[PDB]
Parts: C-alpha cells; structure tokens; sequence
C-alpha cells in the first residue's frame, strides 16, 4: 500500500474532509486513488464524496442493504443529532452561501457574514427578546453549536463568521427535499 | 404637470444620492468619501466620526456602510470598495455651491456659432455648396492675411484673455465625467445576463454563448467610449495640443485667472486622459473573463433547484410555532456530512522589545500616581536584561526635563538566570506621570 | 551589541542631549 494513500486516508478520517486550497497534495493523492480508498473504507461502513468543482473530499456513512440504518447508529459517529432551530439557521446560511456563490467568479474568496445581519432574519421566526444582549447570547450559542459540526469557524475581531462550503453537501437538494417532506408531515398533524 | 410631481416623489423615494443628501451625517460622510478617493474605510470613518460627538461608533459606522451598500451607493467586488456615478454627482453638486465659472460669455457665443456653422456645413451632401463655402473661407482667409501683412496684428485685452482661459479650462476639464457611467452600465448588464441565464437551466444557450467568441455586454456607452478612445489614439494632434497649451501657460496673465491646482490639471491633460482611457479596458476584460468563467461552471440549474427548495422550506416555516422550546428542540432528519474521527481511539533572536516596556512603565506610573525612584520600579517590575533598561529610564528622565541627582547612591541587587550577583551603583531619580504624560516616543 | 558588551565591561557612561544642551551620567556594576 502506497504511503501517500495511507496518509491521505488517515488525514481524511481524522478531519472528516480534505480541501485542496489547504492540502493540495493530500487532495490530489486521495482523488487519484478512489478505488483504493473505497476498498479500504468498505469494512468500516464509510463512503467518500468528492466535489472537484469546489475541491472537497468528505466522508459519509456507507449505505447498506438496510432500508433505515438512521445514519446515526454507526459506532464511530460521535456528533449529536440536529434540531429545528439549528436546521433553520443552517437553511439561512445556505441561502447566504447561494447569494455569495451567484455573484462570484475566478479567484480565491470566502463567504463571511456578520452576526448583526443574521439577527433580524432569525428574530422573524424565533421572536425578539427584551434586551439585545439576550438575543446576541442566543445567536452566539447557536453559532457555537453549529461550529461544533464544522459548518462555520470562530468569530474574528470584526464580529463575522465564515461559512464553510461543506454546508453545500449538507443542504444538497435530496436532503433538502427529505427534510421539507418531514417538516410538512410534522406540521400536518 | 402632475406627472412631474409623481416623478419627483419617486426620485425622493429611490435615488441613493438624494437619500445621502437627506442623511443627518451627510457632511462627515461626504468629506470622508471625497478624501478617500484621491475594511480600512471603516477605520477611517470611525476615526473621523470620533471627534464629532456634538449633535457604538464602530457598530454605527458598519451599519451605515452596509445600508449604503444595500442602497448601492458603493459596490464591493472581492475585498475592495468602488464608487459609482451618484457619488461623483453628489460631490460635484456639493462643491459647486462655492464658486462656478460663468458660461454666459461672448466667447462661448462665438464658439457656439462656429460649431453650428461646422455642423451645418458637414451635414450637407451637396457637392456644390461645399465648394462655394470652401471658396468663401479661402477668400476670407486671404483678406485676413492681406490685412495682417498691412500691419494690423491684433492682441486681445486682459479681461478677454482671462475670459478665454476660463472658458477653455471649463470646456476641457469636462471630458472625465462619463467614466463611471460605462462601468455601471456594464455591471448592470452583467447582472441582468446572469439573472437571465439562471432563470433559463438550459445548457444549449450556455454552449452557444461559450462557443461564440463575439463580445458580450453590448451597450451604446461601450461603443461611444470605443470610438472616443480610437480617435484619442492618434498622438499626432496630441503633441501639437500639448505644445500649444505649454506655450499658452507662459503668459503674465496666468496668475490672475487660474489657481495652482487648475494649472497643474491643465498641464498634463493628454497623458492623464490616455491612462484613464486605458484603465477601463482591463475592467471590461476582467468582467468578460468572469462571466465566461461563471458560465463554464454549469451549476445554474443546481442553484435554481436549490433556491426553489429553500423557498418551499421557508414557506413551510411560517406554519410552525417558534414560541415552544419543545418544538424547536425536536430533532430533524439530516444525514451527517463530513464526519470526522471520534476525537481519539480512546487509548540569538527576540532580543528586547521597547514598546511593551514603555507601556507597562506608563501604566505603573499612572496607577501609583506618586514619585518613584529606580529601586522601587525595579522591584515591582523585575527586568530580564539588567542593562538596556536603566539606560532607557535615565534617557526618559533626562528628556522629560525631570532633574536627576548624582550626589547619592542607591544599591540594587539583581540575580540573573544563572544565579550569581551584581550590584548597580545608580544615582537618584524621581519619576512622576504628570510631567511626561505629553511627550511622544 | 550591549549583550556582548556586558560580558567584558565594568562601567558605562550615558550621554544625553536636550534642546541645545547636553549632559553625562555614570554607572557601574559588579
């Protein structure tokens, strides 16, 4: 087994994703050995997703013959499930990412959003608290909860957050449709 | 007539420049924006707004900048803020209230008459009238030549020369007013094209446009600018014009008509115009390149579908109760994406820094607020290097004008990293915060 | 080079000027 393949597998499993912009060598090594990586990860019940357009190599749960394995009962899964408040925040961040991606061209750029811009839109649904401090603390708590899932990063000195492109694979149209149907069933009865 | 009133109401409601006029803090904003065009913008705006309390700072400046960006007063491309036509129009209106160069002059009438005659002659297709006009002009020129050879060289008056200079400056400087308009038109055309592409996604149109090498983003302003620059590319007349201007500048009446900045602007018209004209071609090329790169991505259909699904989800999101904690914490169904590992498998540089030492010593002096000698200051703040610090304190004491006594000695015992002992036979000093509070370092 | 100076020296004289006047201060160590 090539050393580069093993190192790429180790790094990808440790971090959950590989980005060419930061790890071009690992990205190329894992991208050129899809069959080998699939063979190695098959006993672990894991699968690899690649987005060459956005340059990302992520790891998801391998699909078995079981109709509903729930994708959360895997022994190696450590993270908690997702509730409705975080789901709405993720949808809003996905809309922000769409807006960023529409008016974008060649060149290296990042999606940064200020908290104050996000506050009123989430106040529209959740509501408004008596003091701005309460709402700000709630928003900071939610942003920390989402950062625990690797969707965003820590705040900078100018009260801004960075939306990772991984949300694009989190809010893919299939998952969006499934969640929309589930929420519609939740509302209807 | 009422249509005019409706249009005025709409203009007051919509046009960003008028909104900036209606802004309470318009003076500071206009001053800052005009000074800048000659991230960090937020810093400058906050610094300017600082000493203007009268009548947050960072938060309010950011909010105003974002509101104006939403109002499209300025644009943001990648990390930079760029201006539009409205900013220049407002700036011109504001600074025109001081002094305006009059246009209702006899010289302007003469120039208008000459241009009218030129237009009337040029638009005529008759082959006979043109010949007669040429003959008449040659006859008049010959009459003038004969009169001049008779010894009738005419020299204009002082007021006439001043008026001519002012009119020439006014007409010449007006060539640079339309530059931002072309860029704005190109940007809005690009946005409309992208909206049409995303709305359509049809791959045949994308393939046809990619295959076609014809220039995109076609507006009449582009053609006009192209013609203007193409005629500008002929330097033969440009050299003559520059030489004539430089010849004119050496006249005793110049200081009476134009100030220093106007003369400086007039001296370098040609090269500045050429460079400014060149500066827009790169912008057009970058815009076309970015449009082509976006088209080659081929994700318009994906974005369209995802936007439709997000709109459906947000429509459904208005029929839930967000006032219940139990509903908000009800888990949803989304597969884990990008799952990482489970944490663990369950098994002679540096030298000296001056600024920090100065700041800490200042803090100690202000917090104690009483005279302190070297011994106590060393005790409270033990040094890493025994030297390079006594010298700094003595230099500060001497520079501040605070007196230093050398008749008495204070013994301070220090121990370095490798144990051992050293004794410093320093003289006496007394340091206070008030004396040295207003000297830069 | 004060680091190397401290190894092989035993005294120091500091000269400072303010305005158009100057002054001297003497030190030592052991």
């Amino acid at each position: 087994t090539p050393q580069r393949v093993r190192e790429a597998v180790q790094e990808m499993l440790k971090y959950g994703l590989l980005e060419e912009s930061h790890k071009p060598n690992l990205y190329r090594s894992a991208l050129t050995n899809i069959e080998v990586v699939d063979r190695i990860l098959e006993p672990l019940d894991l699968a690899m997703g690649v987005d060459e357009v956005r340059g990302l190599v992520f790891v998801t749960v391998r699909q078995g013959e079981v109709a509903e394995q729930d994708d959360w009962s895997h022994p190696l899964v450590r993270r908690q499930r997702l509730n409705l408040e975080q789901s709405l925040l993720i949808a809003i961040l996905r809309q922000h990412f769409i807006a960023y991606e529409q008016e974008s061209g060649t060149g290296a750029s990042q999606a940064l959003v200020a908290v104050d811009e996000l506050i009123p839109q989430l106040q529209v649904y959740l509501g408004e608290l008596g003091s701005e401090a309460k709402e700000r603390n709630r928003i900071i708590t939610l942003l920390d909860q989402l950062k625990g899932h690797g969707l965003v990063s820590a705040l900078d000195a100018h009260d801004r957050v960075i939306i990772r492109p991984i949300i694009t694979h989190l809010a893919n149209p299939e998952n969006l449709q499934a969640l929309v149907v589930w929420l519609r069933e939740q509302v209807e009865g | 007539a009422q249509q005019r009133s409706e249009r005025y109401v709409s203009a007051r409601s919509q046009h960003p420049a008028w909104l900036l006029l209606a802004s309470r803090r318009a003076p500071l904003v206009l001053g800052c924006l005009r000074t800048l065009f000659e991230e960090d913008a937020l810093q400058a705006l906050s610094e300017m707004l600082a000493a203007y309390a009268s009548q947050a700072t960072h938060l309010q400046a950011g909010r105003e900048l974002r509101e104006w960006i939403k109002r499209r007063l300025v644009v943001e491309r990648e990390g930079r803020i760029y201006a539009t036509d409205a900013l220049e129009s407002a700036i011109q209106f504001v600074d025109s209230l001081d002094s305006r160069i009059m246009t209702s002059t006899a010289s302007r009438l003469s120039v208008v008459q000459r241009e009218i005659e030129n237009l009337e002659t040029g638009l005529n297709p008759s082959p006979t009238g043109r010949i007669a006009s040429l003959r008449r002009r040659i006859q008049d020129l010959e009459h003038e030549l004969a009169r001049v050879e008779a010894g009738h060289v005419d020299v204009l008056d002082e007021a006439q020369a001043i008026e001519g200079m002012r009119e020439v400056y006014n007409l010449a400087t007006s060539l640079r007013a339309d530059f931002r308009r072309v860029e704005d038109s190109w940007r809005e055309a690009d946005r409309a094209l992208r909206h049409s592409i995303i709305s359509e996604h049809r791959g045949e149109i994308v393939d046809r446009l990619l295959d076609g090498q014809d220039a995109l983003l076609n507006t009449p302003e582009g053609r006009v600018f192209e013609s203007f620059q193409q005629q500008l590319r002929q330097s033969a007349e440009l050299e003559v014009m520059r030489e004539r201007l430089r010849t004119i500048l050496r006249h005793p009446a110049v200081p009476k008509a134009l100030n220093r900045p106007q003369q400086r602007e007039l001296r370098w018209l040609a090269l500045r115009l050429v460079r400014e004209s060149q500066a827009v071609l790169q912008a057009r090329a970058r815009s076309e390149r970015d449009v082509r790169g976006f088209m080659k991505t081929g994700l318009a259909a994906e974005h369209h579908r995802v936007g439709q699904l997000l709109n459906d989800f947000f429509n459904l999101a208005l029929s839930v109760d967000w006032q219940r904690q139990s509903e908000r914490r009800k888990p949803a169904c989304l597969p884990p994406v990008g799952v990482a590992i489970t944490g663990v498998p369950a098994i002679a540089f540096d030298g000296l820094d001056r600024e920090a030492l100065i700041h800490d010593t200042l803090a100690v002096l202000v917090e104690q607020g009483r005279p302190v000698s070297l011994g106590e200051l060393a005790s409270l703040l033990p040094p890493a290097h025994d030297l390079e610090t006594f010298a700094l304190w003595l230099a500060m004491a001497r520079e501040a004008g605070i007196e230093v006594l050398t008749e008495e000695r204070q013994f301070v015992e220090l121990v370095d990293e490798d144990e051992q002992r050293w004794g410093f036979n320093l003289p006496y000093v007394g340091l206070d915060h008030e004396a040295l509070k207003d000297i830069d370092w | 080079e004060m680091r190397l100076l401290r190894h092989h020296t035993r005294s120091a004289v500091v000269v400072h000027r303010r305005g158009v006047e100057s002054s001297l201060v003497s030190l030592s160590w052991e």
